[PDB]
RNA sequence: GCAGAGGUUCUAGCUACACCCUCUAUAAAAAACUAAGGACCACACGA
DNA sequence: CTCTGAATCTCTTCCTCGTGTGGTCAGGACG
DNA sequence: CGTCCGAAGAGATTCAGAG
């Protein structure tokens, strides 16, 4: 076949080698594929697997339970059994698959969280059942995406399994803090259609009992979802040392927020279901949660918020449809406007006044300014056109449309994702990236032109490309971090260095990109913190900083705090605990071994196929 | 007026642009270019003719022997396409040749030849493609898709910028050929022209003129102008013509004719040059400091002794002036620098160039192409003039040959195909205008430079190939041949080329396995246009440049139906009008535009010409007289869009499907999803299963009609008439006499397909689409193919949709299905499996194929019949047996585990000499059956189809109608008949049929030795059982189900239709899909289909209850023609008057499913449109009504829309992907897994996976999953034990693939050992 | 049941990952049972 | 005249898993 | 029955400018 025939060498070097393809990862058994389903119904502690899967990977386990109880005399017979699939290895099935987790297992498993334990559901069908909530950080979706299924064996692999990889115990991402289960695309709208309010909604005004009472009214169907109604609540605070106090007020709110707040645990307050509770409110809620009560009590309030927010998100019925999107009735004058100002820049270019370069920047300016007006035209449309009483006169409030409570709650969606189906879809470039002189007037709720598409796949096909280099780009990246890594482990506990880095919020320029709060939680300071107040010790020297240290280095006003760095750390062959600070995934100080070069290596490269390709001074505010 | 099939179910168009060009064939990328090449071409130009002709010289060496090629002939095929495909056997044809041997005798070249051999040859077997365009080369419908290739010529490419890392632009430029070596010219950083012959070493370009006879003088007379310098008393007076002062700086103080022009420290202006041109100055007067910066051009010596003064091409200092005035040179020719544009960059390379002679230029050249032995003058002359001036070793096509021309802007088109002197400097004159700054580079991605190869020319190309291989032997035996002792066929063999071409259709890197699930499947893969394959770039080295969509690509490469992943813009389909030129180059349809008038004429544009006219856009309103209502049209003049008058418009869209794709086209509402949606659901309709009942959607394009009768999945009528008999395996058609031909015309027999194994395992089922005595025009649908209604492509199968989150069932992408769509069997899709069994030759004697097997019991026995074969129809399962073969001392084939089904037929391949056992003989006694069946058939039918012939024209002129029922029908001639041309005719007609007669028993013989012998098989093998199951494989939670709209989805849940959301109707809706994919992906066509969908199911509900009960046909035609005209005009334009008035019953019954409404791709229904759509049913104009719940039962607030959207049904079935196992087979390096497939298999725990585990404090699950659960043998033994002892203990050991590590690195010589 | 052979079945069955009994040079009263092989390159497709 | 920096040339990859296919040293005759 | 014949960067390697 004409080809280079293979060496000494080709077979130890490259991805075909035997390093990188037979020992750093190797194919295993007691292993299985397909594609995964919803199954809603699930707790993220469980998932769906099949039956011919759970007889497949564990036939050992059933023959060894078979041999015990004397159902067969021998393997042989009950490789027999097994294959007639008799009604007796179904039980027996049932037993083995009580507390034995499995590793779903994504094929590329870009971070840690890619591959965690579960405990499986003997289900009927082939398709394995991954829990909604771990779906975000599986980075999977239900459109033919497979994932492997690994079955510990020994008792120390299942019971590691149970203890680490489980996703109860991964609910914060290793790369950051922030949760990792948290309510991402139709739970979260689910929330959001029931956090609202009408100014005038059946059964609004009346005073109710509790949460109980507005669950009674709203199954009842005698007043709607999300009216504004005065609640009486028995919100719980552990401001105690550790006990929890009782405080039972009238707080106004809608019947939406007081059905949430029987979801709860006892310890959030009632200030974090009292908005319109989107994406980034309920990850700071889940947050909180994690951050007060714990993991169980998270673990279970993360499973009941995601069953009545898909319950209330089927009730809810959002939609969509053409009448949903609206045209902005200034688009039609923007767009007049727009192509009066660019025939007057070529009427000026053609008498000579402006030669082709200032020409072209005029008319991109002029043209960005009327997707800039459009866009902002279609969001008041989109928000502020809705007209509905309060048994007056008028009123205005905010839109209960589907593209809005999809787009607003960040459920899915962003500005230029809706911007591109209602207002002008803007100035798309070219292969080369010059942006193209006339932009895609036109948009999705109405006909294309045909250049117009042409430009739009133009943009398209360099959107493609790009992944496709990318995701390759990222992983070449991701390899190298680990490898440069993996040789660096939790070996202490501590060094005694007062060595570190003064960590300050960034500033380029502009506002504060992150403030302090945000980029010195979790790690364990090298000097006294201190206020205005001189020789004040606000902190401790070695004291991790938690939320509550956080918290209170904001109200003293802090500017910069000298945090012990990894890179200062003194500890040969590793870092101590101290040097490193929170494991990020759970609430305290990094365990004594645990492997943080791979933890960091995944975490920077995981982000790698999201990322991108290609006077005077004025103070802003008083000070 | 419509066609009788249309009339069927006339399916309304929308769009407002009136058609001009009907769609071309599909198929005429492949057809056409495959005629070109089979065909015998007089001119010998594109065909097997070019190919003979390039190669047939045969001139010995000093023998006076000579072989000519004179005709050929591609013989009938050996075996039928149906025949071959069941044989396994490739669809060809012999390749008669017909060669001329003559033979001259000695030392008389002049002279006639001696003696004349003239004889037919069978040399090659070329394979022949079938009516559908496709190859069959094993068994298998193998299609070879056209590579879209860098055409041959010139291209002066750039790479700027990274090169030489400071911002310097170099230019270089390549003389690529159709065949041959290519030739790059490049730029040194420092501006030196180079030379870089086939991606070698770089060289001093000079040297290439050199190597053609050339010395210095001419080289710098061809690169470079000579200025002539006098010496005169007044210091040497310089002449100067005007032309060169242009852009020149204050080189010195200008004063001619007693009078100063420009002084020192002044620029020359324009007006200064035309004021000397006024004055008409020749001769300037120059400083000596002004010469010394010059270049000599020529050599000089002087006329006294000759000797060498000065050579050519270095600087002029004093001394060297000083010389020249004292020999006497009163004429000094020297070079213009201008540093500005027309700068020095020969001169630098002959500073650098150390050969002066052609000699030292060829041993350089041999030198630097063929290193490490000595060269010689001899071997260097012969390597390059075999290099470049040999017609066998180098070769431009016409297609280059014309590049060539246009970039260099000559004259002539043609040309010889090797190059020459001229061309190679007047390339290097380009590169070095290029680099002055005069004209421009071009584009790679350019259509103008990148032109279509296909299946033809690739074929000609692999025969060419074969022949020159060929050559070279017959060459080698004629030098030591002896004349007349031999036939002119031992010195050629069909060996080496026919092994050429078969490895060329068989095993290359562009012959595609062709994807046969659909009709779209098939039409637009072969129509695929890959930039991959043999002299193509390949998927790494590619550049972004390439994958990506150039302007261009405009009506001639569909910009939106490319597959993503490794290759994502390398494999791009070819737009539906597109047509490629005759010389490979993409062409497209433009109406031309006259004054102001868009008139009909298309006139096919390729994409060099494009660019120099300027083109309308489709989507421009006409006044029905070509003027545009419009009086500034939007225009593409150089691919960018910009308004233009009305009278600057040079040339017209032909229509507003010109951009996409067949694949892309079928998508209704392209105009609004998204370009990255658009291409998923172009990617997927390609993929899509055939249900099994196929049903037209409700919202479509009108263009699947077209593919599937472009497509050969149909059987489309070849002559129009009546059907005389229909079945569900034959259909016969009796041609009107009109239509048919006065000599052996007779009736048309359509055999339909039935159930067949197809490519990817579907069934490709053809049922009949007519009843008896409907009547059939030429060119219309018959049977209904695979994933086709009533002519119509229907790939999935539509069915009520409801856009709503449904209790996270449909979570994020994932799809919801109703129990009712499992109940009606809507994706139940039949997969025909080929489980085939091979019995080998073995060691101590063959094994048996009967059905003793030891060790099983009689149960499993049972289905397999005496014999041990499988009983034919039998309902066999999961892990049963078929057919019986054990090996001597249980290797008998099995059912694999969980796939189930029917055995539909059991085919037998016996070698002969072993005798077959009893079902061979049933069966080959059952096929001889059904051949003789079949022959008396057509036997009978043809027969009563020539009687009526007979009996049609025996009604005039001695018409006896009692006498033809008294003697038998056999015999006829004896008729009394008047002696006219009519008797003629039945003359004819008794000597056809009675050839016919004794042909009849030949052809049947001929059958019954084909069905046999022995097939052919590999070698070593006994005999070979091909058992086909049918495989019913219903809709399952997780088949991946998917739209035409890019939103694809596993279905999630088979809820029970009690639990369906129900809308006041009470009708549960059949599909929940996710609102939220629709705003982030922006496949809002998907809402625009569904709205369409839900209006023309509405209609088809109206059509329904209004047909449902007896009303009269009076409001079902007035109905209908109102739903026809829906307000704003559209091309469709049906009438309903002009119906029988009872085939509008047989319309309203079919659609009585709903209203089939076409959507053209850029200009379908508009929002208003589809308002008045819904206005017309009682459903609200709005598109979305309240749906109550299934479970709860109260209303949804916020009403769901709902409608009836077509969704498919993609060949990623669940069933496919499960892959569980504990223990099985191992590998060499003794990784279990064994590279799990269809071979019991686990999954890569990759090196991904390893770091997760690392990231985690994983040391145990990790260490048991890469040891004890992997390669360890020990390891494997004792963990198996140990589970089934029920003790989960690892026995850790060591992995193998460690040991194979130590093993393979030992070997290189390299001890790694462990320390104890 | 660890080195071999025999037994009632079905050529052969001694733990071969493997299923019952006997003993250290001898073959049968006895039902549930049996088999331990298998790479690379290209294409297309999915995520 | 011997190193300095700089151009030139050569090496070394350039994601990560699946699922369907198809093609692959090819000794060959003689003691 | 067997037996002998693109692309992107890094680093080594020339290779060169200046006293
Ligand atoms: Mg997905």
């Amino acid at each position: 076949n004409k080809r280079p025939l293979k060496s000494l060498a080709d077979m130890i070097k490259g991805k075909q080698g035997r390093f990188r393809q037979n020992l750093l990862g190797k194919r295993v058994d007691y292993s299985g594929r397909s594609v995964i389903t919803v199954g809603p119904y699930l707790r993220l502690h469980q998932c769906g697997l099949p039956k011919k899967m759970a007889l497949e990977l564990f036939k050992p386990f059933i023959y060894g339970k078979l041999e015990l109880r004397g159902l067969a005399t021998t393997i042989k017979a009950a490789k027999k059994m097994v294959e007639r699939e008799e009604a007796v290895v179904w039980d027996i099935l049932d037993e083995v698959i009580r507390e034995h987790p499995v590793l779903l297992n994504r094929a590329p498993t870009l971070h840690r969280l890619g591959i965690q334990a579960f405990e499986p559901v003997l289900i009927e069908g082939k398709a394995i059942q991954l829990h909604p909530l771990v779906c975000a950080a599986y980075n999977a979706d239900f459109d033919g995406d497979q994932m492997a299924v690994h079955v510990p064996l020994t008792l120390e692999a299942q019971l590691e399994a149970r203890a680490l990889m489980m996703s109860t115990n991964n609910i914060l991402s290793p790369a950051n803090g922030e949760p990792i289960i948290v309510p991402s695309q139709d739970v979260v709208l689910g929330l959001y259609y029931m956090t609202r309010d009408c100014v005038n909604a059946k059964g609004e005004g009346m005073v109710l009992t509790g949460p109980k009472e507005a669950e009674r009214l709203y199954r009842s169907g005698l007043a709607s979802l999300h009216a504004r109604v005065k609640v009486r609540i028995t919100e719980y605070e552990k401001d105690a040392n550790g006990e929890l106090v009782a405080k039972t007020s009238l707080k106004d709110t809608t019947v939406g927020r007081a059905i949430l707040w029987m979801i709860v645990p006892k310890g959030l307050p009632y200030s974090i279901v009292n908005q319109a509770l989107g994406k980034k409110a309920i990850s700071k809620m889940l947050n909180t949660c994690y951050r007060i009560l714990g993991l169980k009590p998270t673990v279970i309030f993360a499973d009941q918020i995601m069953y009545t927010g898909f319950a209330y998100a089927a009730r809810s019925g959002a939609s969509v449809g053409i009448d949903d999107m609206v045209i902005p009735e200034k688009k039609h004058e923007i767009i007049s406007e727009a192509e009066a100002e660019v025939a007057e820049i070529q009427e000026q270019f053609q008498s000579g006044l402006v030669t082709a370069g200032e020409r072209y920047n005029k008319v991109i300016d002029i043209w960005a300014a009327a997707n800039d007006r459009v866009s902002k035209a279609m969001m008041d449309n989109l928000q502020t056109e809705t007209v509905i009483n309060r048994d007056g006169q008028e009123e205005k409030q905010v839109s209960f449309n589907s593209i809005y409570m999809m787009a607003d709650s960040g459920a899915r969606g962003s500005a230029a994702q809706i911007r591109q189906l209602a207002g002008m879809r803007g100035l798309m470039a070219k292969p080369d990236g010059s942006i193209i002189e006339t932009p895609i007037t036109a948009n999705f709720r109405e006909g294309l032109n045909v250049l117009q598409y042409f430009i739009s796949t133009h943009g398209a096909r360099k959107g493609l490309a790009d992944t496709a280099l990318k995701t390759a780009n990222s992983g070449y990246l991701t390899r190298r971090l680990v490898d440069v890594a993996q040789d660096l482990v939790v070996t202490e506990d501590d060094c005694g260095t007062h060595e570190g880095i003064m960590m300050t919020p960034v500033i380029e320029g502009g506002d504060v990109k992150e403030p302090l709060r945000d980029r010195v939680l979790g790690r364990v300071t090298a000097e006294d913190v201190l206020k205005p107040g001189t020789a004040d010790i606000l902190v401790p020297r070695n004291t991790l900083l938690h939320e509550q240290w956080c918290d209170l280095l904001e109200e003293n006003s802090v500017d910069a705090v000298k945090v012990r760095s990894v890179v200062s750390c003194d500890t040969d062959f590793g870092v101590c605990a101290h040097c490193y600070g929170r494991d990020l995934a759970r609430g305290h100080i990094i365990n004594k071994g645990e492997a943080i070069g791979v933890i960091a290596a995944q975490s920077i490269g995981e982000p790698g196929t999201q990322l991108t390709m290609r006077s005077s001074i004025q103070v802003k505010n008083k000070g | 007026v419509y066609s009788y099939t249309e009339k069927k179910r006339i399916r309304k168009d929308f769009g407002k642009r009136p058609q001009v060009l009907d769609v071309p064939y599909l198929l005429s990328i492949q057809l056409d270019s495959f005629q070109k090449f089979i065909e015998q071409d007089p001119e010998g130009q594109y065909g097997l003719e070019a190919a003979f002709r390039s190669v047939f010289p045969i001139q010995s060496y000093s023998g006076n022997s000579e072989l000519q090629y004179v005709s050929y002939r591609l013989g009938e095929p050996v075996f039928d396409v149906q025949e071959c495909q069941i044989r396994g056997v490739t669809y060809s044809a012999p390749l008669r040749v017909k060669l001329r041997l003559v033979i001259y005798e000695r030392e008389a070249p002049e002279g006639t030849v001696k003696d004349i051999k003239e004889q037919e040859v069978y040399m090659g077997e070329i394979p022949l493609m079938t009516d559908n365009g496709t190859f069959v080369i094993n068994g298998t419908e193998r299609v070879i898709v056209s590579q879209l290739h860098r055409s041959p010529g010139v291209f002066f490419d750039s790479d700027k910028g990274k090169t030489h890392s400071s911002g310097k632009v170099l230019y270089n430029a390549r003389i690529i050929p159709y065949r041959g070596s290519w030739l790059d010219f490049e730029f040194d950083p420092k501006d030196n022209l180079f030379v870089r012959i086939d991606r070698r070493r770089k060289l001093p370009a000079t040297i290439i003129l050199r190597a053609l006879n050339y010395t210095t003088e001419q080289i710098l007379d061809l690169f470079f102008e000579k200025v002539i310098f006098e010496i005169r008393d007044n210091k040497l007076q310089m002449e100067l013509v005007p032309e060169r002062l242009r852009g020149e700086t204050a080189s010195f103080d200008i004063e001619a004719n007693g009078k100063v022009y420009v002084e020192k420290g002044r620029r020359i202006t324009a007006r200064h040059i035309r004021q000397l041109e006024k004055d008409d100055v020749k001769l300037i007067e120059v400083p000596v400091e002004y010469i010394a910066g010059k270049v000599v051009a020529k050599d000089y010596i002087d006329e006294s002794t000759g000797e060498l003064i000065c050579a050519a091409n270095m600087e002029l200092s004093l001394d060297l002036l000083a010389k020249l005035s004292q020999s006497g040179h009163k004429r000094i020719e020297t070079l213009f620098t201008n540093d500005l544009d027309h700068g020095p960059y020969i001169s630098e390379t002959l500073r650098v160039d150390p050969t002066n002679d052609r000699l030292s230029a060829l041993v350089e050249i041999y030198r630097m192409m063929r290193p490490g032995e000595p060269p010689t003058r001899e071997a260097a002359e012969s390597l390059f003039e075999n290099l470049f001036f040999s017609e066998d070793r180098y070769d431009l096509s016409a297609v280059g040959r014309m590049k060539f021309n246009r970039s260099l802007l000559r004259e002539e088109i043609e040309g010889s195909g090797i190059l020459s002197k001229d061309d190679i400097i007047d390339v290097m004159k380009k590169l070095i205008d290029i680099r002055n700054g005069k004209g421009e580079v071009d584009d790679i991605d350019h259509l103008g430079n990148r032109r279509i190869r296909s299946v033809g020319e690739m074929a000609e190309n692999q025969f060419r190939v074969g022949l020159v291989r060929v050559e070279r032997a017959v060459k080698e035996r004629l030098s030591l041949g002896d004349l007349d002792t031999l036939m002119p066929q031992d010195m050629i063999n069909a060996k080496p080329i026919s092994a050429a071409v078969k490895e060329f259709f068989g095993s290359s890197q562009l012959s595609q396995f062709m994807d046969q699930n659909n009709p779209l499947s098939e039409i637009t893969h072969k129509r695929r246009i890959s930039a991959l394959g043999p002299g193509g770039l390949t998927r790494e080295r590619a550049g972004f440049e390439v994958r990506d969509v150039h302007p261009t690509h405009y009506g001639r490469v569909c910009p939106i139906e490319t597959p993503e992943g490794p290759n994502i813009g390398l494999i791009n389909s070819l737009s539906v009008y597109a047509q490629t030129n005759e010389y490979g180059f993409l062409e497209t349809p433009y109406r031309k535009v006259t004054d102001g008038v868009v008139t009909d004429e298309i006139h096919y544009l390729s994409a060099i010409e494009e660019g120099n006219y300027v083109i309308a856009q489709a989507n421009s309103n006409l006044d029905e007289e070509g003027h545009f209502v419009e009086d500034l049209v939007t225009c593409r003049s150089k691919g960018e869009s910009s308004l233009f008058s009305r009278d600057q418009v040079d040339y017209m869209d032909v229509s507003t499907q010109q951009v996409v794709s067949v694949g892309a086209s079928l998508i209704p509402f392209l105009e609004h999803d998204d370009a990255n949606r658009a291409l998923m659901g172009a990617n997927m309709q390609r993929q899509a299963v055939p249900t099994l009942r196929a049903d037209k959607p409700l919202v479509g394009t009108g263009m699947e009609r077209a593919v599937a009768v472009d497509s050969g999945v149909t059987a489309v009528a070849k002559r129009g008439g009546v059907v005389q008999y229909v079945d569900a395996s034959r259909i016969v058609i009796k041609v009107n006499e009109d239509e048919m031909y006065p000599g052996e015309a007779g009736i048309d027999i359509y055999n339909l397909t039935k159930y067949t194994r197809s490519n990817q395992n579907t069934c490709i089922n053809q049922m009949p689409c007519v009843s008896l005595g409907e009547p059939v025009e030429r060119g219309d649908v018959l049977a209904d193919g695979p994933s086709t209604d009533l002519g119509e492509l229907a790939l999935g199968q539509n069915m009520r949709v409801a856009f709503m989150p449904w209790n996270g069932y449909n979570f994020e992408d994932s799809i919801l299905v109703s129990e009712r769509v499992v109940q009606e069997d809507r994706f139940t899709t039949i997969h025909i499996q080929e489980l085939a069994c091979v019995s080998r030759d073995t060691k101590l004697g063959p094994e048996e194929i009967t059905a003793d097997i030891p060790n099983v019991g009689e149960a499993a026995l049972s289905k397999l019949d005496e014999s041990g074969i499988v009983y034919i129809g039998a309902e066999v399962t999961g892990g049963d047996i078929l057919v019986g073969k054990v090996t001597p001392k249980d290797s008998s084939l099995r059912v694999p585990n969980g796939v189930s089904g029917t055995v539909i037929d059991v085919q037998v391949f016996t070698r002969d000499g072993v005798e077959k056992d009893k079902r061979a003989l049933e069966i080959e006694e059952m096929q001889l059956k059904q051949a003789k069946k079949d022959l008396s058939e057509e036997l009978q039918i043809l027969e009563a189809g020539l009687f009526s012939r007979i009996r049609a024209v025996l009604v005039a002129g001695g018409v006896e109608a009692e006498k033809l029922d008294k003697l038998p029908r056999d015999r006829w001639l004896e008729l009394g008949l008047t002696d006219e041309e009519k008797q003629n005719q039945l003359e004819q007609l008794a000597e056809q049929y009675d050839e016919l007669k004794h042909e009849f028993e030949k052809k049947l013989e001929a059958k019954r030795r084909k069905i046999t012998q022995g097939d052919d098989l590999a070698p070593g093998v006994l005999k070979i059982v091909k058992v086909y199951l049918a495989v019913k494989r219903r809709i399952q939670p997780g088949d991946k189900m998917a739209g035409r709209h890019g939103n694809k989805g596993v279905i999630s849940k088979i809820n029970p239709i009690e639990d369906m959301p129900y809308d006041e109707n009470g009708t549960p809706v059949d599909i929940v899909l996710n609102p939220l994919g629709v705003p982030s992906r922006m496949n809002i066509g998907q809402i625009l289909e569904t709205h369409l969908g839900m209006a023309a199911k509405g209609i088809g509900d109206k059509i329904n209850a209004m047909l449902k009960q007896q009303q009269e046909v009076a409001k079902l035609r007035e109905f209908i023609q109102r739903a026809y005209d829906l307000g704003a005009d559209v091309r469709q334009k049906v009438d309903l008057s002009t119906f029988s008035d009872e085939e509008v019953m047989r319309l309203a019954e079919n659609l009585r499913k709903g209203m089939p409404i076409a959507t053209p791709v850029f200009d379908g229904a508009k929002e208003a449109e589809i308002k008045e759509l819904l206005k017309l049913g009682d459903l609200p104009t709005s598109g979305q009504i309240r749906l109550y719940d299934g479970r709860t039962g109260e209303q949804f607030e916020r009403p769901v829309t709902v409608g009836y959207m077509y969704m498919l049904k993609l060949n990623h079935l669940v069933d496919d992907k499960m892959h569980a196992r504990s223990t099985g087979s191992y590998s060499l390096v003794t990784q279990q897994p064994l590279g799990g497939k269809a071979q019991f298999g686990g999954q890569r725990f990759g090196e991904m996976e390893v770091w997760a585990l690392e990231a985690y404090g994983a040391a145990y699950t990790l260490q048991e999953m890469l040891t004890v659960k992997s390669d360890d043998v020990n390891g494997r033994t004792k963990m198996y034990k140990n589970i089934v002892d029920g003790n989960h203990q690892m026995e850790p050991g060591m992995p193998e693939s460690f040991n194979v590590l130590l093993k393979e690195i030992r070997s290189l010589g390299i001890n790694i050992e462990l320390e104890d």
